[PDB]
RNA sequence: CACUCAUUUCGUUAAAUGUUA
RNA sequence: UGUAAGUUAGCAAGAAAGAGUAGCUCUGGUGAUCGAAUCAGAACUUUAAAGGUUAGGGGAAUCCGACUGUUUAAUAAAAACAUAGCAUUCUGAUAAAUCUAAAAGGUUCAUUACAGAAUGUGAUUUCUGCCCAGUGCUCUG
RNA sequence: AGGAUUGAAAGGGAAUAAGAUUAAUAGUUCUUAAUCAAGAGAAAUGGUAACAUAUCAUGAACUUUAAAAUGGAGUGUGAAAAUCUACGGAAGAGUUCUCUUUUCUUCUUAACAAAAGUAAAUUCCACUGAAAUGAAUCAAUCAGAGAAGUGGAAUUUAUUGGCUUUGUAAGAAAUUCAAUGAAUUGUGGUAUUUUUGCAGUCUUCAUAAAAAUUAAAGGGAAUCUUUUGCUCGUAC
């Protein structure tokens, strides 16, 4: 087989020094540098992982475009739709029992 | 599979019957399940020392090192109860 | 590098002004007709020798290019 | 001699607390007007394994009284404490558990947690696992109260100290039996280097009093006053009474 | 019956989640392109903002329109309201009927702000409040 | 014995203390 | 194939003891809608087969330490140290211990008796007898 | 507005690859092809829904959320690479008086993007409402706070979007032949190992970093081309 070298000056295996080696042309390998794992968006309550948008380092989020970072909902991006849902029923059904309870009876 | 060491099998031959009998009680208690205050579902298991949560239903609860509720806790909460009754009627 | 897919946007690219070369290659089934922009280099692979000669024409004459075969420049 | 082991713990250098996970400081939050005389609502939003402690701690979020924003604060849990609960703490605080109240107002026999040995000073008493103090009597000729520490002595405090309702959560902890030294090397991974004890008979003369000659041996009292000074302080100080008592 | 037309009712999810809106047909059995119970309900995209005196009368009636949407949504996605309006006097909303509505198209512009013109008529002459209140959630 | 005014130990964003209304 | 006393019932145990193993020619079992090395069996032949390399000697008792772990770099690796278990002492935090010449100084302490600090013995089982005169320590005198 | 300095060439971190080249340097030079940052030239739609639209489709103060950013063990499994191997060959070499349609060697392709064809795992959404209880895993585990079934949405899989394929791009490179010019560069595998993710299980009196910096939300104040990219290390 074909073995190969470290291209950088790092010679320990941490996070940041991932390396893929793959084959080219002439059936020698060159090295390559993949990228760490990152994880998602979580809802602000249920701490779940949000749908719609993409598990990438958080400097590329700018690279992306507008509507592929949040998604065309109320708290979206923020929250997940069971968290939004229970939010929205909150707030009219106590506002609805204070009319009733207080607020002339 | 086993007669008597159930449990403590893990520990073999080298820890004295009783410390291996004592800590197979609450090595028991520590990984079972307990019904869910609120959803009543056999699904809280232990995550930490003093912390339970819940797993089908969602909830974190705060109890006993090795229990759900330790017994000087209930006892707690049944005379909190009663003295604020005591208090909110005369 | 960017592909594009039909004839009709390769025409349109040398119609615009922001053309700066254009290299030909023939192959053994097809020809790529490889426009160089100012940021990306687009290809077309024409299959049909008729519509190749049709691209041809439509090159501008105030342009380089380069024809490309088994032997490179 | 030397310096005892005792004496270098002092300087603090190897044996500086093991503090670089712990969650932060817990205690009740900083006593204002709408605590005095109102009440205030928190939300239980987690409960966390504080490391170096064995009680569960909550991070609770109080809304804001003056300003706009938010108030996180970090309790120690209550027993029965669970997530997304809504605790109060206020003068006028209801008589549950997990309520932050002043110690005049909980009635005689009530249990709590996490006392105030001064107003305002945000917790002192009954902070361990499973530990609580109970409300003894109340004295309204000087606004003051008597509570029973969790060591069964008695203290006098002003009515208005702060203490949360219930049991602190966790007990029953050292119930269970330490098997390995290897579990008793984890339980101080956040705490002190204190754990692995060299008797004094097993050292030399220059480095404890207790270090023996051939044969392992004190050869002096273990009981000593409490004017003794340190590096001679080794052993048990101000011994009322000593051995299997009955 | 709980949603009939002119009922208020309070939208749960999608993209107006949170928005108020207004019944305009019921259809629980559902059609062969529609397999769910569905309601098709004129709603309140965009609230009206408050007005002082000091905004000039054309920054007062830019502030106070209203934008409007017709929408057919499933009656699981929307919590109705004890709220009724008065069918005549938004007499534009009785015509938004099912058939209106195409899957895959936009809807009439012109038809929504026709809506919408005579929305905003009726919260400037303050007929209706509840509805044309942004709820906080 | 009573007080606080030096003094001690604290807590806060020195964020409604005390007396009237 | 078989495996004893003892035992904390988990082990002892690879206990101990015995038989088989090569080459060649075949058969069968284990799948998917052609393929995997694996197992079992049967003929015949020989210099009768793990052994080139790699690769546990075993049993019967006694003493010590319970066990995993650590140790005198360069003559001592242990029966010494640690250990978990047991027990004792002080301390309500402005405290106990304790560093500093001093200090809105420092450490355990981002702590609060299920805690902090000081000690002895050293798992389990069984048991810890009598003595407060002397020296300590303590007293609510 | 909230707290000063320093502290990592193994922690966090905007963005570059292939081929060629030198007596010696090369993710640094050359060729070709890219990327990043900082500059210059009354406010949208679609889907029931999960959510989706080459910038599109405004969004200030203030506040909140998420990311950067989190132990270990063990099991199963997706993909790539290496090794082994099946089919079909092209080119060269080795052995050959004894045979061997034989043994051996090459048959490759980057960053960054595209979107013919097509996956595995997980989580959600719509219809319906499960007991004669079903569904499933190596193990588990799950279900009227709703299973299974049918039809969908999203994300992860060493860059865009995982794999084949495509642009780059054969014009390079590899192996041959002739004296610079010519030839080739299929398709597979319910095999092993390494790497890289994923899914649930177990374990703790252990719960296993922070900041720079980035995005989103709530709120509703106001009304394609082109330029530049400094300092220092870089030999062995």
């Amino acid at each position: 087989a074909v073995r190969v070298t470290y291209v950088r000056k790092h010679s320990y295996n941490t996070k940041s020094n991932g390396i893929r080696i793959v084959k080219t042309a002439g059936g020698n390998m060159t090295v390559q540098h993949r990228q760490k794992i990152s994880n998602g968006v979580r809802c602000g309550d249920c701490g779940c992982v949000l749908a719609g948008i993409r598990h990438i380092r958080p400097h590329q989020y700018g690279w992306l475009g507008k509507s592929k970072r949040t998604v065309t909902r109320a708290y979206g991006g923020v929250k997940c739709h069971k968290c939004v849902q229970k939010k929205i029923l909150r707030a009219f059904l106590i506002n609805e029992h204070n009319l009733i309870k207080l607020a002339a009876a | 599979r086993t007669k008597k060491v159930g449990i403590v099998g893990k520990y073999g031959t080298r820890y004295g019957a009783s410390l291996r009998k004592v800590i197979k009680k609450i090595e028991i208690a520590q990984h079972s399940k307990y019904v869910c205050p609120f959803c009543c579902k056999e699904a809280v298991r232990r995550t930490a020392c003093g912390i339970w949560e819940c797993k089908g239903c969602g909830k974190q609860i705060a109890g006993g090192a090795y229990t759900l509720s330790t017994i000087s806790g209930a006892t707690v909460r049944s005379t909190v109860r009663r003295l604020r009754d005591a208090k909110n009627s005369q | 590098p960017k592909q594009v897919q039909e004839f009709k946007q390769i025409l349109k690219l040398l119609k615009s002004g922001s053309i700066r070369a254009v290299r030909v290659k023939t192959n053994g089934e097809n020809t790529k007709f490889k426009v160089r922009c100012a940021k990306y280099l687009y290809t077309y692979i024409c299959a049909d020798k008729a519509k190749a000669e049709e691209l041809k024409k439509a090159i501008p004459k105030d342009i380089h290019v380069v024809e490309i075969a088994k032997k490179a420049p | 001699g030397r310096r005892t082991l005792s004496q270098r713990k002092g300087r603090g250098s190897i044996f500086k607390s093991r503090s670089h996970h712990k969650l932060g400081v817990a205690q009740h939050r900083a006593i204002d007007f709408f605590e005095r005389h109102s009440t205030v609502r928190g939300l239980v939003k987690s409960i966390e394994h504080d490391p170096g402690r064995g009680a569960p701690l909550a991070r609770v979020v109080f809304r804001n009284p003056r300003q706009y924003g938010l108030d996180k604060e970090l309790f120690i849990c209550a027993e029965g404490l669970y997530s997304g609960q809504y605790i109060y703490c206020g003068s006028k605080a209801s008589l549950h558990i997990g309520n932050v109240l002043p110690i005049g107002q909980c009635p005689e026999g009530t249990v709590v947690c996490n006392v105030e040995s001064k107003p305002g000073d945000r917790g002192i008493i009954a902070r361990a696992s499973g530990n609580y103090a109970t409300v003894i009597s109340h004295n309204a000729d000087n606004e003051t109260t008597r509570i029973r520490l969790p060591s069964g002595a008695k203290k006098t405090l002003k009515s208005n100290c702060r203490a949360m309702v219930g049991i602190i959560a966790g007990g029953g902890r050292t119930e269970k039996p330490i098997l390995k030294a290897g579990v008793a090397y984890r339980m101080y991974k956040a705490k002190r280097t204190t754990w692995p004890r060299v008797r004094g008979v097993a050292m030399n003369p220059v480095d404890h009093p207790h270090g023996g000659g051939n044969h392992q041996h004190v050869g002096h009292p273990t009981t000593l006053k409490r004017s003794s000074p340190p590096g001679q302080k080794a052993g048990k100080v101000a011994a009322r009474r000593t051995g299997l008592i009955r | 019956k709980i949603l009939a037309p002119g009922r208020v009712v309070i939208i749960l999810s999608g993209r107006f989640a949170g928005k108020k809106a207004v019944v305009s047909s019921v259809n629980l059995q559902g059609t062969k392109d529609r397999k769910y119970g569905f309601v098709t309900v004129v709603g309140v995209e965009r609230a009206p903002l408050k007005i002082t005196r000091k905004m000039s009368a054309k920054v007062q009636e830019m502030r106070t329109s209203v934008k409007s949407f017709c929408k057919v949504i499933n009656v699981n996605h929307v919590m109705p309201t004890k709220y009724t309006v008065n069918l005549e006097q938004f007499n534009l909303i009785k015509q938004v009927k099912i058939n209106n509505f195409e899957a895959g198209k936009v809807y009439p512009i012109s038809q929504k702000k026709a809506i919408s013109s005579q929305f905003a008529e009726e919260y400037r002459k303050g007929k209706e409040s509840w509805l044309f209140t942004k709820l906080r959630f």
